[PDB]
């Protein structure tokens, strides 16, 4: 039984393995915007949109 | 928006406009979240 338990002892005393992990996040954001206002205003004769 | 403005005074005070206004918009919005997961298991996206 020592013997067999010695076995098991050197299955069980193995180096656990290290990962290194590298997780990345990519965020990208492309905005485009365009307004125009267009706009006639007369008081003299009152026409003005 | 739109306005036109005919008046006479001098004779009759007489205003007469015509307001008109007119608006489209057409809006879009396409959201796509793609989650891979292992079988049988629950995963989750998030974003807000």
């Amino acid at each position: 039984r020592l013997d067999e338990l010695r076995r098991i002892v050197s299955q069980l005393d193995i180096p656990v393995r290290q990962v290194m992990i590298e997780a990345r996040i990519v965020e990208a954001n492309v905005g485009y915007d365009k307004s125009l206002g267009v706009r006639w205003g007369g008081a003299y004769h009152k026409g003005n949109w | 928006s739109g306005i036109g403005i005919g008046f006479i005074t001098d004779n009759i005070i007489l205003d007469l406009q015509l307001s008109a206004m007119e608006k489209t918009g057409n809006g879009e919005i396409v959201s796509q979240p793609k989650v891979v997961t292992s079988d049988k298991e629950t995963a989750k996206i998030l974003k807000g």
